[PDB]
């Protein structure tokens, strides 16, 4: 419980309100491998969807609960979308976290699932830390209860416990929705304007390949992928369910700091959840060459399609089979500033 | 009292070594206790490890210095550093530091580079880097910087919109100097000891953030009511609020003593923690002939 | 209650703080967890000064010490040239 | 080796003189030879204002000398090695103490300018002797005047806050050793002012290192100890502040922790072995 008492006295100048929480090992491995988090609190709203600052809190892992049954990470939530009074809650309303070691995985979580359930599971001296004493001396097990968690069906437990006021006025306070609706279809309709600027340029060109990137092709090219065997280019908008996992908002976020290439790479037909959001990088002492073996080591990928966006507002989609088809990636600024909220700092 | 240590190697140092190797006559190099390697810092400045700058400085404040004075061929002859004896020391650094005001000199690792002041040993399996011979205020102010941006470097990737990285890269940028600005390398990663010395630095500053004294917060406070100081630039004419909160209770005469007695003893606990590695006092710097005479300090 | 101990290091006048402490954190606040200061004192924990240097050529021999009681092992140190520092709070 | 260093005097000297050289014997003075500047004579010329961080890095700056010997033209003295021992006497304004202080200190006379300044009509060098003190107390009378100064601008600032005569019962009276010694009185206005920002820059810097470091070791001992000590007032208001003014504010906190550390330790460290109380001397080694 050693996070529980390191961000309320920290994260107490952003928000009034903090909540206790674990995560399970077995939820959170989806989201990152071998645990390489050890992050950074952004509650988007459902019908005010705005844009919020960012609050930091403190996690460590590989420390265990009180209980024997699980055990997991630490993690802490803040609530600071009740406006005023905070004795209304806003029901149907996400939290979403970045937890990160070096920024990796994320985690969306219901305002209903976590309030819920904290009323559930109910010459000088030195300083000392009231809230660490006043904490130590519960120490019990009923302070953590189960929790199902309606975006991965796990149980996410929360810790509350009788502390003091800032908990005393949490648990009397109830209210009387579209808060993922809208992530999902923003997400879909830059992917359908995206699908809509390549649909355009192979119209105003002829209905074929410029090849940017070279690989050799066989004979039965246009057997083994039959003709307009565009499946993969049909299913590649249904199969984009993430977006800031994703490459499209890599050119977005590396526009301030120069310009490097990102790749969206997908399975020519669910071979996987393959990959999102990876580097092409010139930068380093591989150099351009370097950066053009990994280029056509990528045109060689014969089972998966690849996507290409450029910082400075130029997208590429990479057909297996070297063949490329040029795009624009230009959007309302606007949406720029929203997804720059949405991930941190303008 | 032995001066004259004799370094011998194992193989033909070529002519094409020889002439640099002459050409740094006069430098400091620190000592192992000989063997071939461990006498100079690449032993622990290697090209597989992130230059660190702190545990080649802990081994430059670890194990003593000498200065090179003969180099021949299949061996190498070392003067050691004992105090008491009068050093004469030449400036023969490739980033050039003028002693005007001849203050105490000081040892560092080669920050501002490796390649100026390492030789290439061909002869055996080792390669030999100089440490930084400049004087003491610089010399500060380039250990604060770069445990600046060995702090700074992970709390800026640690955000996410990291919109400017660059920013600490320039802000940082070069070594203050007026004459000429110095660039520096700059590491991402502190590594292990230079972590452990920014943990003991924080074990130190949040032990005396437990006794700050009241006094001078109404002194700053009336600083910024009169008029704008210059060394008040800082603030720009704010009022922040840990200053603002810090002053509702009264000042007396009861507290002030007792933190003033424990401030004096973790200041000087302080200056023992950046009394690091091992200086030299100069007195008599001929400028014309470039010879820094330095007893150890 | 407070204990004096003797330390033989070959490393740095300088780089004695930083390895001592290392060496007295597993006892500071394993220890320290059950007591708490007040009418500030009792931050200082421990003090340290250097007697001064032997040499590198000669080690320290084990001998023994006997009073008529009884024995006690005892360390030799030969060629010492005591240069006795300030104690430094570790 | 002689050690001895010559200076010729300019013109030609007289009674009270020599009745002063006699009196600064076995005091000390620092060094650069030059007549003019021989010791802190160049600081405490009043057309400038006698500074204290300005002559403390002189003093760290220049060696430090014995002075031995005035005839009518010669000023025989000797210099400081650390390598053999001389002999010291105290032939000082304030007549303080030596029981067996194993530490010593080397300041500039805070306690008064012309206490140590000896002056000539005939010879403008001025030359003044830097108090030699004990440790404790060193340490004891630069906290009894540097928090006398911060009362004293902070009454000019506001004299409700603060008073004299509480702190003139304790904070005018250094006692160590049994003995009770008496004290009370622009260089520590400054030298405050360096400690006034340091102190108030210290919380936000504080907040930042231990929130850079706060979570280096991810279970650890003496980091999480350390962590629920300090003030749970200080450690809200960090993330609000552009980064180019806050690493200048550190970089500036830096620079003036690592002067008043080094301004702190007492700068020439004297070390005594044996003193003699019925000829008023002991004998010194540079340490």
């Amino acid at each position: 419980m050693d996070v529980h008492i390191d961000n309320q006295v920290l994260s107490g100048l952003g928000t009034p309100l903090l909540v206790h929480l674990f995560v399970p090992d077995t939820v959170m491995a989806e989201l990152c491998p071998n645990r390489v988090p050890n992050a950074w609190c952004q509650t988007l709203f459902s019908d005010r969807t705005g844009l919020t600052r960012v609050c930091r809190v403190f996690a460590a892992r590989g420390m265990l609960p009180g209980r024997p049954s699980h055990r997991g990470t630490f993690t802490s939530v803040p609530v600071y979308c009740d406006e005023g009074l905070p004795e209304l809650y806003n029901p149907f309303h996400v939290a979403a976290l970045r937890f990160y070691d070096e920024l990796v995985g994320e985690l969306q979580i219901y305002y209903l699932s976590l309030f819920e359930g904290a009323k559930r599971a109910l010459l000088s001296r030195v300083p000392v830390s009231f809230s660490k004493t006043r904490r130590a001396i519960r120490e019990s097990r009923a302070l953590v209860r189960g929790i199902a968690h309606i975006f991965s069906p796990h149980a996410l437990y929360v810790v509350t416990y009788p502390e003091l006021s800032a908990q005393g006025r949490l648990h009397r306070m109830t209210a009387v929705l579209g808060a993922p609706e809208r992530e999902f279809r923003f997400l879909i309709s830059v992917a359908l304007r995206i699908s809509a600027s390549f649909r355009e340029k192979l119209a105003m060109q002829a209905w074929t390949a410029q090849q940017e990137i070279p690989v050799v092709i066989p004979t039965s090219y246009s057997r083994i992928y039959k003709n307009s065997d565009l499946i993969r280019e049909a299913f590649f908008t249904v199969q984009t369910r993430v977006s800031w996992e994703s490459c499209w908002v890599k050119a977005t976020i590396s526009n301030a700091p120069d310009a490097c290439l990102w790749i969206d790479s997908h399975p020519l037909y669910e071979e996987g959840a393959s990959a999102w959001g990876k580097v092409i990088d010139s930068r380093p002492p591989g150099g351009l060459v370097g950066a053009a073996s990994q280029l056509v080591a990528l045109g060689t990928d014969g089972h998966c399609v690849h996507l290409a966006t450029t910082s400075d507002g130029q997208a590429f989609l990479v057909l297996p089979g070297g063949f490329v088809i040029k795009g624009q990636l230009a959007l309302t600024p606007e949406e720029r500033g929203y997804i720059l909220a949405r991930h941190g700092i303008r | 009292m032995d001066l004259k240590v004799v370094v011998s190697l194992s193989s033909r140092l070529y002519t094409d070594e020889i002439a640099k190797m002459q050409q740094r006559i006069g430098c400091i190099l620190p000592l192992a206790s000989q063997n071939v390697q461990g006498l100079g810092l690449g032993q622990v400045y290697s090209l597989e490890t992130v230059p660190d700058y702190v545990s080649m400085y802990n081994y430059l404040s670890d194990c003593t210095l000498a200065v090179l004075d003969e180099v021949s061929v299949d061996s190498l002859i070392l003067t050691k550093i004992v105090p008491g004896q009068t050093y004469a020391i030449k400036n023969k650094y490739q980033p050039f530091f003028q002693w005007h005001g001849t203050g105490s000199l000081s040892v560092m690792p080669p920050v501002f580079g490796r390649e100026h002041a390492t030789v290439k040993l061909e002869s055996n399996d080792v390669d030999i880097v100089f440490p930084m011979v400049l004087p003491t205020p610089i010399a500060e102010e380039v250990l604060q910087k770069i445990l600046l941006f060995n702090v700074y470097s992970r709390v800026v990737m640690q955000a996410p919109g990291n919109a400017d990285m660059l920013d600490v890269h320039m802000h940082l940028g070069s070594v203050s100097y007026l004459g000429h600005h110095y660039e520096l390398a700059l590491p991402e990663v502190p590594g292990p000891l230079g972590l452990a010395l920014l943990d003991n630095l924080s074990l130190y500053f949040c032990i005396m953030v437990t006794l700050l004294p009241r006094a001078s917060m109404r002194l700053v406070r009336g600083l910024i009511r009169h008029e704008h100081h210059d060394l008040l630039n800082l603030f720009q004419e704010m009022v922040p609020d840990e200053i603002a909160r810090i002053d509702l209770d009264d000042l007396s005469v009861a507290d002030d003593l007792s933190r003033m007695r424990v401030m004096m003893t973790y200041l000087q606990s302080l200056a023992s923690l950046f009394n690091l590695g091992p200086r030299l006092a100069t007195a008599a710097y001929s400028q014309e002939t470039l010879t820094a005479t330095c007893w150890l300090r | 209650g407070p204990r004096f101990t003797f330390f033989q290091s070959s490393r740095g006048h300088c780089q004695i703080m930083n390895i001592l402490r290392i060496y007295y954190s597993p006892s500071i606040m394993h220890r320290y967890a059950v007591v708490q200061p007040l009418h500030i004192e009792e931050l200082t924990f421990g003090a340290v000064a250097c007697l001064g240097t032997f040499s590198a050529t000669d080690g320290w021999r084990r001998s023994a010490f006997n009073y008529r009681g009884s024995s006690l092992p005892v360390v030799e140190i030969d060629s010492f040239y005591s240069n006795v520092s300030d104690w430094e709070v570790i």
